[PDB]
RNA sequence: UGUGGAUUAAUUCGAUGCAACGCGAAGAACCUUACCUGGGUUUGACAUGCACAGGACGCCGGCAGAGAUGUCGGUUCCCUUGUG
RNA sequence: UCAUGUUGCCAGCACGUUAUGGUGGGGACUCGUGAGAGACUGCCGGGGUCAACUCGGAGGAAGGUGGGGAUGACGUCAAGUCAUCAUGCCCCUUAUGUCCAGGGCUUCACACAUGCUACAAUGGCCGGUACAAAGGGCUGCGAUGCCGUGAGGUGGAGCGAAUCCUUUCAAAGCCGGUCUCAGUUCGGAUCGGGGUCUGCAACUCGACCCCGUGAAGUCGGAGUCGCUAGUAAUCGCAGAUCAGCAACGCUG
C-alpha cells in the first residue's frame, strides 16, 4: 500500500523517545536477545489485562524493567503472590537480580497500542464491527489534551473470508509533519476464522518538542 | 590414421532467415486456427509440387556436398544450401521444426541424424550426412546423403557405401501390395551380411502436406507390423547403420545425435511415391 | 530545465597557459571524460604543435579554425505530419561554437597520429587551411540546410 | 631473430619479443632479461645471436617454455581427466576448471555464446 | 526454518564448518549479521518500534 | 596445500583390507581425497549420493580428490 | 551473477514487464537443504500434561558403525519423606 | 561566532634529528562537535488587482523553497511475502516427523538481463612526484624485520584504539623512458604444473601465488538506455554477510 513510513519509527529521534536506553560495549547482541526474551514473556499475560507499555533499561548489570499497565490489581494481586511470582520467574530466566517495577497508566485506554488491544477485543468478543470500533474509537480519541486520531482495521473483519479494511480520522493528524507526536499502536486479534489487524494513529498535537 | 576424437556441440549460428514468399505452418498465424495438416490425402497435384520440392531440396543437398571439403564448416553447407533453395522458392522445414536452428541437418561421423549445424568444422577422412527439405504450396520434400569428406579409410567408406545399398535395396523392394516392414527387413539383411546394425528409432517417416504425417516406416524386420503399401504414399526411406551397437548418445545438440560407442554411422533419406509397378524417387536430381 | 525557458549554463574560464574561451572548450571538448589535467597536456601539446606548424599564436588559428567550422542553420528531428520535414533553424553563437569545437574534437581523435597530440594539432592545421573532415562537414551541413528551403518557411 | 620457434617482431621491444611466447610473458620478459642480461627496451633487431643462445638456454634449462608449458598443462589435464576428477569434467564438457560460471559465460571454453531453437 | 532446523543448527556441529547463522527469533538462515544476529524483515520491524536504543532514521 | 585430506574412516578402512592382501570393494562415504598412493587395487565403491559408483586407483591418480571420480551430476539437458 | 528452457537425486522454493531475472540468495566441499539415495530415532531430533517405575538419568571414555545410532567402562542423585 | 586542546593540528615557542605534531608545551587556526548565528526576496526597484506572483538589482557564503536528505493525505494495481513470522482451513502423527552419510542446489546444446575486462598509444610496460575522507579492528587490525619472484609463514608492538594497524592513508593525475596504432607490452580469457593459506578436506568443491597461456573483441547491427552540475564520465579507498571466497556485486 502507500508507503506510511512508521510515525514512531519515523518520529523516534525527533519527538517519540525509545523503550530501551543504555550503553553496551561489545555487548548489544546479547541485550537485544535479553530485550526480546523479557517481551516475549510479559506478551499475553500483560496483554489480557491491558498492558501499555514495556520499557526496559540498563543500570549497572542489576536491573531495570519498567511496565506500564492499564489496570492495577491484575499485575499486583495479593502481595507477592502475583508480583513477586514474576520477578521470581525473571530473577530465574534472566542471570541478573530482578527488581521489577510495575506502574499504572494514570487515565483509562488512551494509548494507540491500547485503543488497537480494545479493538481487537471487542471484535473477538462477537460485538458489531462497527459498534467495537465507534465504541473503542470514542473510547480512544480519550487522552485529555487530544487533537487528531486515524483508526485502521485489515484482515478478516467479521470473520469473512476477504481481507477488508476501515479507515476513520478525526481532526488534524498530519502524519508527514514531523512536529506531530503520532503515537503508533498495531494489535492483532487472533479470532476463530483468522487474523485481524488493528492500527491506531493517535496525534497529540503540532508540538515541536526540541 | 588417428581416429577422430568425439564431438561437442560448437557455437550454433544465427539462423538463415526465410522470406515469407515461402509459407509457413499456422503457427504463423492464430494459434486456434489448426489449419495445418491439410487433406494429407496424396492428389496428383500435391504429387507434382512434391516432385518441385524434392527437386529443389536434392539440388540444395548437392550444393552443400560439393560444398563439403576438409576445412569448410557445416554451417557453410546450411548457408550454401539455404541460398540455393530460397532462390528455389522453398522453405526450410526443419528451421524452427520442433526447436531445430538451423535450415539444413548436417549429421558428422557418429551423428544419427537431424544434427544441428554449428562452428563444428569438416575434416579429412570425414563422414557428413547432409539433410535438405523444402516447401511450397502445402507439401514436405525431405533427403539426406552422406558423403566422404577426405580421403577416408577403408572401415569408413564400407560404412558408407553399406548405408547406401541398405538406403537404394529398401528403395527398390517397395512394391504395390507388399507389407511396409519389408523394406526394414531388407536394410537388416543387407546389415547382417557385414554385421551392421539399424537403430530401431530414428526410422522412415511419411511425408506429405505435414512434415511428419504419423506413418512410421521402421527401418528392421518387425512382423508385427502390417502396413500394406497402395499407390499414392510419399514417404522416406532413411536407413540407418553404424558401425556400432544399437545404443547411442544423443549429442548435446539433441536434435543433433551420436553414437554412445563413438563409432562412426551413415545415413542416406530419399522420398519414394508408390507407383502402380514400384517406387519412384520425387527427390533426385 | 526545458519546457520553462532558457536553461542557465556553466560559466567558462579562459586558458591558463593561453587565454581564450576557445581554447578551454576545445580542452574540456578534448578532454575525456574522468581526467582533465592530461587532457590539458594533450590539448596544450596540439596547439603548439599547430604553432610551429603554422608560425602564428595557436590561440588566434584556433579561431580561424573554429570560423571555418561554425555552423550557421542547423536541423532538428520534429516529426510534422507523419513525415520527416527538415525545418532548418538559425543557430545562436554558443550553439554553433559548441557544433564547431564538438566536430574538431570528434574528427581529431579520428586522425590516425601517433598521440591524439598529434591528431588534435593535425585537426587544428585542416580546420583553419580548410582541408579536414570538419570544414567538409561544415560545407556539407550548409548543403543540406539549402537543398530542403521548401521546408525552411515553417519558422519553428 | 631466432628462437626456440616463436617469432620475435621487427618492432617489439626484447620483453615484447618474449611475451608473445606461451613459455614467455611480459612478468617473465622482464624476469628472463634480467637473469640473462638483456634490456626490455631493446628492439628483436638490435638482438646478438651469442645473446640468443645464452637467452635460449637459460630460458630452456630454468623456465617453463613453449614445449615445457605443453608437456605440463596438457599432461596435468589428462592427468585430472584419467583420476575422473571434476576439474577433468569440466575439461570434457568444455567447462571452466576451477567451478566458475558455465552455465551462461565461459564462452572460451564452452565456445562463444550461440542460439538454439 | 522448520523447528527441528533450528535445533539442528542449534545443536552441536561434528565439525568446525557446519556452524552457520540461522537467526533465533525467526529462523531464516541467509542474510543475518555480526553485530545484531538477525534477518532483515525481523530487523526493519523491530527497529521501526522504537525499542533499539539508539538506531534511528539517518538523512545527511 | 599444507594438507591435503587424509580419509580418516575410509584410510582405516583401507589398512584392514590392504594389511590382509583382501581386496574388497569398500563402500566408501568419504569423497574428499585420493591424495594417498595406497589406494591403488582399492575399489573404492565412492557414493556419489546415489549409489556406490566404483573407482579405481590409479599411479597419476593423486593431485585430484576423490568424489566425482565416479560423477554424481547426471546430465543430459537436451532431449535425452 | 541471476532468471527462463533442459537434465538431474536435487539442479531447493517463490518471485515472471512497471511491481522477476548482479532477486530473496549481505556468501551451496559438510552445513546452508528445504531435494534425492541410504542408514537410524521413533512420544519421536524437539516439547508440554498424566503417570508408572525410580536413584538414576546424565556425564567423562572405549568400540563398531558413512553417521545418525547402539554397546557398556566409571559417577550416580540433589530434596526430604511427601516424593519432587 | 562562542566553547574546545586530547589521541588531534602546530602558526606564536622549544626538544626531536629523523619519523612524520613526532615530543614538551601551544587555543591562535581548523580539526572535533556542544551551543548559536547566519536565506527569510532579509533591502530596493519594476509589472501585476496595488494582489498574489514574477523579473531585476543590491546586502548576502548561500537569492529568490540555500543545498542535500528525512516528509507517502485519499486511495491505486488480489503485484509479492502462509519459504521472515503467526495465521483460517486441509493433510502426515509414526510420517511429508526426524539425525546423519554423500550428492545436487554451482549441473548447460542455449535465450535474456546485468556488470568487469577490453578492444589501446587519452593508452600498455617500467620507474620516480604529491595529495583523500569515511572508516574498520580483541582472538580482529595486526605493523617493524625477514624468508620470500609472490602468495603465504613467522611475528606481535601500538592497539576496545583522533594515539596503533589500516601505511606519517591513495589512485587518476605529474614526469621520464619504452611500446608505435597492431589480436598489439591492448586485452584478459583459457587451462597445466608446482605449491600457499584458510578450511577435516578445496576434483564438482575457495581463492591466491611463480611461470606460461595471449583467444574473441580493432569500439558493436537492428534497436536501446542513462545523464541538466559536481551532472555525465574516469580513477582509487573503505564497510557489511566473509574461518575459505563465486563480490566484475551492494552500500558508501
Amino acid at each position: 500500500m502507500g508507503q506510511k513510513i512508521n510515525p514512531h519509527g519515523f518520529r523516534l529521534g525527533i519527538t517519540t523517545e525509545w523503550k530501551s536506553r543504555w550503553y553496551a560495549d561489545k555487548q548489544y547482541k546479547d541485550y537485544v536477545k535479553e530485550d526480546v526474551a523479557i517481551r516475549k514473556l510479559l506478551a499475553t499475560g500483560l496483554e489480557r489485562a491491558g498492558i501499555a507499555d514495556v520499557e526496559i533499561e540498563r543500570t549497572r548489570d542489576r536491573v531495570r524493567v519498567d511496565i506500564h499497565t492499564a489496570r492495577p490489581g491484575i499485575v499486583i494481586g495479593r502481595r507477592g503472590t502475583e508480583a513477586d511470582r514474576i520477578r521470581a520467574d525473571l530473577e530465574k530466566l534472566t542471570g541478573k537480580q530482578v527488581q521489577l517495577n510495575i506502574l499504572e497508566v494514570k487515565n483509562p485506554e488512551s494509548q494507540a497500542q491500547l485503543v488497537a488491544q480494545g479493538v481487537a477485543e471487542q471484535l473477538s468478543n462477537r460485538v458489531a464491527f462497527r459498534r467495537a470500533m465507534r465504541k473503542a474509537i470514542q473510547s480512544a480519541m480519550r487522552q485529555p489534551n487530544v487533537k487528531g486520531i486515524r483508526v485502521q482495521c485489515s484482515g478478516r473483519l467479521g470473520g469473512a473470508e476477504m481481507s477488508r479494511s476501515e479507515f476513520y480520522r478525526e481532526g488534524r493528524v498530519p502524519l508527514h509533519t514531523l512536529r506531530a507526536d503520532i503515537d503508533y499502536g498495531l494489535y492483532e486479534a487472533k479470532t476463530t476464522f483468522g487474523r485481524i489487524g488493528v492500527k491506531v494513529w493517535i496525534y497529540k498535537g503540532d508540538i515541536v518538542g526540541g | 590414421m588417428s581416429v577422430r576424437s568425439a564431438l561437442r556441440p560448437g557455437v550454433l549460428s544465427p539462423t538463415l532467415p526465410v522470406p515469407k514468399s515461402i509459407p509457413r505452418p499456422e503457427y504463423a498465424w492464430k494459434p486456434t486456427v489448426q489449419e495445418g495438416s491439410e487433406p494429407w490425402v496424396q492428389t496428383p497435384e500435391v504429387i507434382e509440387k512434391m516432385r518441385v520440392a524434392g527437386r529443389i531440396a536434392a539440388g540444395a543437398l548437392a550444393e552443400a556436398g560439393r560444398a563439403v571439403a576438409p576445412g569448410v564448416t557445416t554451417d557453410e553447407l546450411d548457408r550454401i544450401a539455404h541460398e540455393y533453395m530460397i532462390d528455389h522458392g522453398a522453405y526450410p522445414s526443419t528451421l524452427g521444426y520442433k526447436g531445430f536452428p538451423k535450415s539444413c541437418c548436417t549429421s558428422l561421423n557418429e551423428i544419427i541424424c537431424h544434427g544441428i549445424p554449428d562452428s563444428t568444422v569438416i575434416e579429412d577422412g570425414d563422414i557428413v550426412n547432409i539433410d535438405v527439405t523444402a516447401y511450397i504450396d502445402g507439401v514436405h520434400g525431405d533427403t539426406n546423403a552422406t558423403f566422404l569428406a577426405g580421403d577416408v579409410s577403408e572401415e569408413h567408406r564400407l560404412l558408407v557405401e553399406r548405408t547406401h545399398e541398405a538406403t537404394m535395396r529398401a528403395i527398390k523392394a517397395v512394391k504395390p501390395g507388399r507389407a511396409l516392414s519389408v523394406v526394414g527387413r531388407v536394410i537388416e539383411a543387407y546389415a547382417n551380411r557385414f554385421g551392421y546394425n539399424v537403430v530401431r528409432d530414428f526410422t522412415g517417416h511419411g511425408i506429405g502436406t505435414t512434415f511428419h504425417n504419423g506413418l512410421v516406416v521402421l527401418h528392421y524386420d518387425q512382423p508385427a507390423v502390417e502396413t500394406v503399401l497402395e499407390p499414392g504414399m510419399t514417404f522416406t526411406i532413411e536407413p540407418m547403420i553404424n558401425l556400432g551397437t544399437l545404443d547411442y548418445e544423443i549429442w548435446d545438440d539433441g536434435w543433433t545425435v551420436a553414437t554412445t560407442d563413438g563409432k562412426w554411422t551413415a545415413q542416406f533419406e530419399h522420398t519414394l511415391v508408390v507407383t502402380e509397378d514400384g517406387a519412384e524417387i520425387l527427390t533426385q536430381l | 530545465m526545458p519546457r520553462k525557458g532558457p536553461a542557465p549554463k556553466r560559466p567558462l574560464v579562459n586558458d591558463p597557459v593561453y587565454g581564450s574561451q576557445l581554447v578551454t572548450q576545445l580542452v574540456n571538448k578534448v578532454l575525456l571524460e574522468g581526467k582533465k589535467s592530461l587532457a590539458e597536456r594533450i590539448v596544450y601539446g596540439a596547439l603548439e604543435q599547430a604553432r610551429e606548424k603554422t608560425g602564428t599564436d595557436p590561440v588566434v588559428t584556433l579561431k580561424r579554425a573554429l570560423d571555418n567550422v561554425k555552423p550557421a542553420l542547423e536541423v532538428r528531428s520534429r516529426r510534422v505530419g507523419g513525415a520527416t520535414y527538415q525545418v532548418p533553424v538559425e543557430v545562436r553563437p554558443d550553439r554553433s561554437t559548441t557544433l564547431a569545437l564538438r566536430w574538431l574534437v570528434n574528427f581529431s581523435r579520428q586522425r590516425r597520429e601517433k598521440t591524439m597530440v598529434e591528431r588534435l594539432a593535425n585537426e587544428i592545421l585542416d580546420a583553419s587551411n580548410g582541408l579536414g573532415a570538419s570544414v567538409k562537414r561544415r560545407e556539407d551541413t550548409h548543403k543540406m540546410a539549402e537543398a530542403n528551403r521548401a521546408f525552411a518557411h515553417y519558422r519553428w | 631473430a631466432r628462437l626456440v620457434g616463436v617469432d620475435l617482431p621487427r618492432d617489439k621491444r626484447m620483453e615484447i619479443a618474449l611475451t608473445y611466447i606461451y613459455g614467455i610473458g611480459r612478468t617473465r620478459s622482464n624476469e628472463i632479461l634480467a637473469a640473462t642480461g638483456i634490456d626490455k627496451n631493446m628492439r628483436t633487431k638490435d638482438l646478438t645471436d651469442d645473446q640468443v643462445t645464452v637467452l635460449r638456454d637459460y630460458i630452456e634449462g630454468n623456465l617453463k617454455v613453449e614445449g615445457d608449458l605443453r608437456r605440463e598443462v596438457q599432461a596435468d589435464i589428462r592427468r585430472k581427466i584419467e583420476i575422473g576428477c571434476y576439474q577433468g569434467l569440466r575439461h570434457r564438457r568444455g567447462l571452466p576448471v576451477r567451478g566458475q560460471r558455465t552455465k551462461t559465460n565461459a564462452r572460451t571454453r564452452k565456445g562463444p555464446k550461440r542460439t538454439i531453437a | 526454518a522448520k523447528k527441528a532446523l533450528v535445533h539442528k543448527a542449534n545443536k552441536k556441529p561434528k565439525f568446525a564448518v557446519r556452524a552457520y547463522t540461522r537467526c533465533n527469533k525467526c529462523g531464516r538462515p541467509h542474510s543475518v549479521y555480526r553485530k545484531f544476529g538477525l534477518c532483515r524483515i525481523c530487523l526493519r520491524e523491530m527497529a521501526h518500534a522504537g525499542e533499539l536504543p539508539g538506531v534511528q532514521k539517518s538523512s545527511w | 596445500k599444507k594438507g591435503p585430506f587424509v580419509d580418516d574412516h575410509l584410510l582405516k578402512k583401507v589398512d584392514v583390507q590392504n594389511e590382509k592382501n583382501t581386496k574388497q570393494v569398500i563402500k566408501t562415504w568419504s569423497r574428499r581425497s585420493t591424495i594417498i598412493p595406497d589406494f591403488i587395487g582399492h575399489t573404492f565403491a565412492v557414493h556419489d549420493g546415489r549409489k556406490h559408483v566404483p573407482v579405481f586407483v590409479t599411479e597419476a591418480m593423486v593431485g585430484h580428490k576423490l568424489g566425482e571420480f565416479a560423477p554424481t551430476r547426471t546430465f543430459k539437458g537436451h532431449i535425452k
